[PDB]
């Protein structure tokens, strides 16, 4: 039962759990539950010290850590037994040399869609992506739209989420560009046609969850996440060079965490804007955020001072 | 140093702000027995005619202007 | 000397925040705890405000 | 009264001024001390070789806390709510509630070990003479979730050595 | 009330004053916005200044309107110089703090008796 | 296969055996830090050489009381330190603030500002439960950089 | 009575009656009350007008030197209807004595700086502007000392709840150290010590 005011050292009655919640997204959600009060049980896989930069997030005795593997059907059953809502961000990019990647969107999201359903969680949640379509594409982008089919079977109440290409602070989406000091910028694939997607700013997505986290009355009913206006141009790859003015790694260095001459190059140009009829955002709102204004912050390079940026974009068309 | 110098500069500025005056660019506009705004707002208008065209109005001047007549004129006898 | 008489009811503004108009103070003579007979805890008109929620941590 | 320091005048005669010109130009001073008073290294070093040897103390020392009990144990604390009320820092927290027989004792007793400023005001207000600052600097754990103490951490920490404590007070209690 | 006023006399020289230092703020928001290496839309910096000066509007008196100034006249010392390190400034625009409901029925489900 | 887990008997024995602590003097607690580097209990030459510049350090140390105006300074300094960094608070005022914990101008606790690791408890910790608090931090590297590359 | 009770001394109490008799004699435009603290110290109740004036008389003379300014301070009393108070405190090096000068005020009424009389009220006047809010005019400089750059409350007066209104905490969501309203982990218990029976008869307040 909620008490007092939402500042910190308060209650607000919801427990949670957030699986994953180390890399870019999960760190940035829990930080919004280390404020309005919670009990956020964040487990994590292998990382003893990479989770510390998190701890000054909940006040005291709020967030609490466990250890788990995730192919053991017990490790997901020992935590969740006491919970209210449980969201799931788990999963990643490239196929691991260990995890074969095929069912880690299939077996894992179900492996935690095991006793969670049984044990009496509620308002269980999962992630989708705006561009994943069960027609043939894309080797990584596929197996994600299987969860929308395969996993939705279990837990008839989900409110599974479908956002766009997101740009954060430390994010890897818009940062693959501008790391491209290289033989030259070569768009994908050397064509200025279908860029770009709906680049929503990471706050609005992470403010969506906690707006549905007790919504009420969204369960089973899936939503998708609007971008800003409107579609976008090729200039986005020029815009990068317009302003830029041209966990558990190792001790020394790794062996392979590449640019992946594979799905990576073709996952970024898959575009496929999709069904509007999903509610999907202002209903869960109220949030929408632009690009032109919020892309200076995340981009700071070797001038570090000059900006003087006047150049904008129409939409662009198909708009 | 022309009366086409100081009537051209003035009359577009007052249009350029996003606030009240809608083409009252007639040179008399008498401000709040006339069109009307908050006193602090009238004190905004004074500044942009100085950074432009070069000028000061240090003094009780800006309190008496009340019309693009006087400002033009007080500029008129000022520069030339 | 600039004596410049005038009358404006003294008030002051901006130092606290929203607690100016939200609350109601109270001016009352303390009542003497009755378990003992000592009459010296009276005699000063204090003031004390409304009480808002204390919760549990 | 007074004294006057740095009030002197040079003598100004050629028996002296050589003695001050045999000084500037030949460095006859400035090698006096630090040609010498430095070495003077030949004294035995003074070091307490730490992991083994240790240094002095006194029976009145202050440190980690305890709660004694008499012979066969009564949990000497009666919960009279004093060592709580003289505490400057306000670390102490006490909640009594009548124990089954009807003799009163505690339930929660928590000394925060960060706030405690080490007075010696909670050793000296307890009339039944329970709570006692131990003489062991065993400390330093790695999580602030810890140093807060409960009751049933203290008693052990005060029954781990009572051969230390029970032999200090009987040196010290004759003074106060 | 008989006590010597501070600077102003009645309301005019006073309300010449508040008009005045406005510009020292209005002319200098942005030189900082490149100086601290803080990134915002420079027009924000001109909204807040005009958001504050409109705030305390109901003031009926001299020696109040002079009092507030003596605060306001100061800040231009620190800010136009660097005595703050990015984090004494940006605190004006509160980024992290979750919203307050301020409406009715949004309260009634969270928090007791405000 | 097994070479990795034998390699971390080197790199996880190197980082624990040479520390370059920064210190913050602020308040009373600074003097009972000095006497750790005075010859009685001799801090250096037991493997830990004393203060260096902000850039070259590993373990920063917070003594003293952290008011409002000092917070904007610390946060910044903690960053610039290289990777293998830790934060070891000490004294009853970096743990929740000694007393002054109810004051207006003292931050309450200095865990709130940074991800602090080890604690020590009391106006001045006795220049002993300091070193005892480090021989926690040289024993708090049992961790392995194996089993991040080499499991997942 | 002798063994444990502080033995008094009369001589010191005769003169500081005299020498203070007549500084109500030669500056009656200003001084409105004077008295002798039972411990042989003086308190001169002075209107707020003379501050620069009276000291200047105390600044030099052959019968009262009072060159050494020791302690400026303040006290803030509600239900005095003019809130604050000043207390100057001055030592006269030749004549071995302390004479303190009390001058009341309000927040709004300014008081005039003592800075040209003594150059050691330079700091002690910068401070008070921070804490209580008194505003000293014509002061070569007025700024913020002892306090952070954020405190808009002027603490030491009696309306500031001890813990200030904003705790501080650092979060990594961006890169600053930012300020969220104060949320404690313990109530700060309020004890209640004031015992009845009025143990002091001599100070007995008027009968009413
Ligand atoms: N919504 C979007 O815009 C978007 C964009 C790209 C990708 N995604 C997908 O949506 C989620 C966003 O992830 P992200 O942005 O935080 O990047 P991320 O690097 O994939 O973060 C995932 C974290 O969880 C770990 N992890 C990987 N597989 C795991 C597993 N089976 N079980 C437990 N932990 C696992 C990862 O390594 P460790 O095991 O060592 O912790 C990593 O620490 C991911 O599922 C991602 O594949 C979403
Ligand atoms: S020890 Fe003395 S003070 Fe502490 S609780 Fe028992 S009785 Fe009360
Ligand atoms: S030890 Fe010092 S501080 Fe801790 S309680 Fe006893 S007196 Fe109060
Ligand atoms: S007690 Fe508080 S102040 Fe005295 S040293 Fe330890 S921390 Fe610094």
């Amino acid at each position: 039962i909620p008490h007092g005011k939402g500042g910190r050292s308060s209650v607000s009655g919801i427990v949670a759990t957030v699986f994953g919640a180390t890399g870019f997204l999960g760190r940035y959600v829990v930080n919004h539950l280390g404020r309005m009060g919670s009990q956020v049980i964040v487990p994590h896989r292998c990382e003893p010290y990479d989770t510390m930069h998190l701890r000054p997030m909940g006040d005291l005795g709020q967030i609490i850590f466990m250890d788990w593997n995730g192919r053991d059907k017990d490790s997901i059953r020992r935590a969740v037994e006491h919970s209210s809502v449980v969201i799931n961000l788990v999963g990643r990019e490239w196929e691991t040399q260990n995890f074969d990647f095929e069912d880690v969107f299939v077996k894992i999201p179900q492996a935690i869609a095991q006793v969670s359903k049984e044990a009496g969680v509620e308002k269980f949640i999962h992630i989708s992506h705006l561009n994943a379509d069960i027609k043939s594409s894309s080797k990584y982008l596929r197996s994600k739209a299987v969860g929308e089919k395969e996993v939705r079977e279990t837990f008839p109440e989900a409110t599974i989420i479908k956002p766009a290409e997101i740009f954060g602070r430390e994010d890897r989406f818009l940062n693959y560009f501008a790391n491209i000091r290289w033989f030259g910028g070569v768009p994908l694939i050397s064509l200025g046609k279908k860029t770009v997607k709906q680049p929503v700013y990471i706050v609005d997505v992470t403010k969506g969850i906690i707006n549905a986290i007790k919504d009420p009355d969204a369960r089973g009913k899936t939503f998708a996440f609007v971008g800003p206006s409107r579609y976008l141009l090729f200039d986005l790859v020029q815009y990068v060079f317009a302003v830029a003015h041209r966990i558990g790694r190792l001790f020394e260095i790794s062996p392979f965490e590449p640019w992946t001459t594979r799905d990576k190059v073709e996952r970024i140009h898959t575009t496929d804007k999709i069904l509007p009829h999903l509610p999907g955002l202002e209903d869960l709102g109220v949030e929408a955020t632009p690009l032109e204004l919020k892309a200076i912050e995340v981009l700071r390079r070797h001038r570090t001072y000059r900006w003087l940026s006047s150049e904008i974009e129409d939409v662009q068309p198909a708009k | 140093l022309t009366l086409e110098g100081i009537k051209d500069r003035v009359l577009y500025v007052l249009k350029l702000y996003d606030k009240i005056d809608p083409e009252k660019l007639s040179v008399n506009s008498h401000f709040m027995k006339d069109l009307g705004l908050d006193s602090l707002d009238q004190v905004e208008i004074i500044m942009a005619m100085e950074d432009e065209f070069g000028f000061e109005i240090p003094d009780i001047d800006a309190e008496k202007l009340m019309c693009p007549q006087e400002i033009v004129d007080y500029i008129a006898d000022k520069k030339d | 000397i600039t004596v410049d008489e005038k009358l404006d009811i003294t008030t002051i503004t901006g130092v606290p925040e929203e607690h100016i108009k939200t609350r109601k103070a109270r001016i009352f003579v303390p009542a003497r705890n009755n378990m003992q007979s000592g009459v010296n805890n009276t005699k000063k008109w204090k003031m004390e405000f409304d009480t808002r929620e204390r919760w549990e941590n | 009264t007074y004294k006057y320091v740095n009030l002197r005048e040079p003598s100004m005669d050629m028996k002296s001024v050589t003695d001050r010109a045999a000084q500037t130009l030949l460095w006859t001073e400035l090698i006096r001390g630090l040609g010498m008073t430095l070495s003077y290294l030949f004294r035995e070093p003074a070091t307490i070789n730490y992991p083994f040897e240790k240094g002095p103390l006194s029976p009145r020392f202050r440190g980690e806390h305890a709660l004694r009990r008499y012979p066969s144990g009564e949990e000497r604390c009666i919960a009279c709510k004093l060592c709580e009320a003289v505490c400057p820092a306000q670390a102490i927290t006490i909640e009594a509630e009548p124990r089954a027989d009807g003799s009163r004792r505690t339930t929660r007793y928590d000394i925060d070990m960060t706030k405690c400023i080490y007075c010696g005001f909670c050793q000296e207000a307890c009339p039944v003479d329970a709570i006692v600052e131990g003489p062991n600097f065993e400390f330093s754990t790695e999580t602030h979730e810890e140093l807060l103490y409960n009751k049933e951490k203290l008693l052990n920490n005060g029954d781990k050595w009572e051969a230390e404590i029970a032999a200090n007070i009987q040196a010290d209690y004759l003074y106060r | 009330t008989s006590v010597k006023p501070i600077f102003s006399r009645d309301m005019n020289e006073a309300k010449r004053r508040v008009r005045e230092l406005y510009r020292a703020w209005y002319r200098e928001v942005p030189n900082t916005v490149h100086l601290f290496q803080l990134d915002i839309s420079v027009k924000q910096g001109r909204d807040k200044v005009r958001e504050m000066f409109k705030k305390n509007a109901h003031i009926t008196d001299p020696r109040v309107v002079d009092l507030l100034v003596i605060k306001g006249k100061m800040e231009l010392e620190e800010t136009i110089k660097v005595w703050k390190q990015r984090t004494h400034v940006m605190r004006f625009f509160h980024e992290t703090e979750a919203p307050r409901p301020k409406d009715f029925l949004s309260k009634f489900y969270v928090g007791h008796d405000p | 296969e097994y070479v990795v887990a034998k390699l971390d008997d080197l790199i996880n024995w190197a980082r624990r055996s040479s520390l370059w602590p920064m210190t913050f003097g602020l308040a009373c607690c600074a003097v009972e830090m000095m006497h750790m580097a005075a010859p009685r209990y001799d801090m250096d030459r037991f493997g830990v050489v004393f203060r260096a510049s902000p850039r070259q350090s590993d373990v920063m140390i917070v003594a003293g009381t952290l008011t409002n105006k000092m917070a904007p300074a610390l946060r910044k300094v903690y960053d610039q330190m290289p990777e293998p960094r830790y934060v070891v608070s000490m004294g009853s005022c970096a743990n929740g603030g000694g007393y002054y914990h109810y004051s207006y101008s003292v931050v309450r606790g200095c865990d709130r500002i940074v991800p602090v690791d080890i604690y020590v408890p009391g106006c001045p910790p006795t220049a002993e439960a300091l070193l005892y608090g480090i021989l926690q931090l040289q024993k708090k590297i049992k961790r392995e950089k194996r089993l991040r590359i080499w499991y997942r | 009575t002798r063994p444990t009770v502080r033995p008094r001394n009369d001589v010191a109490h005769k003169q500081l009656s005299a020498f203070g008799e007549y500084v109500a004699e030669i500056l009656p435009k200003y001084v409105q009350q004077v008295q002798v603290s039972c411990f042989n110290e003086l308190e001169i109740c002075i209107h707020p007008d003379g501050v620069i004036p009276v000291l200047t008389f105390l600044r030099d003379h052959s019968n009262a030197q009072f060159k050494s300014l020791a302690d400026l301070t303040a006290v803030d009393i509600p239900t005095r209807q003019n809130r604050f108070e000043i207390v100057y405190n001055l030592l006269s090096l030749r004549f071995n004595s302390r004479i303190r000068v009390k001058t009341y005020t309000d927040e709004l009424t300014p008081i005039e700086s003592s800075v040209p009389v003594y150059k050691a009220a330079n700091w002690y006047e910068r401070e008070i502007w921070d804490m209580f809010g008194v505003f000293f005019a014509n002061h070569p400089d007025l700024r913020r000392i002892l306090t952070d750059y954020g405190f808009e409350g002027h603490p030491f007066r009696k309306d500031f709840p001890l813990s200030g209104y904003v705790e501080l905490r650092y979060d990594d969501e961006v890169k600053r150290v930012v300020a969220e309203p104060v949320e404690l982990a313990q109530e700060f218990r309020k004890f209640d010590l004031n015992s009845p029976w009025e143990a002091f008869p001599a100070y007995r307040q008027p009968p009413e």
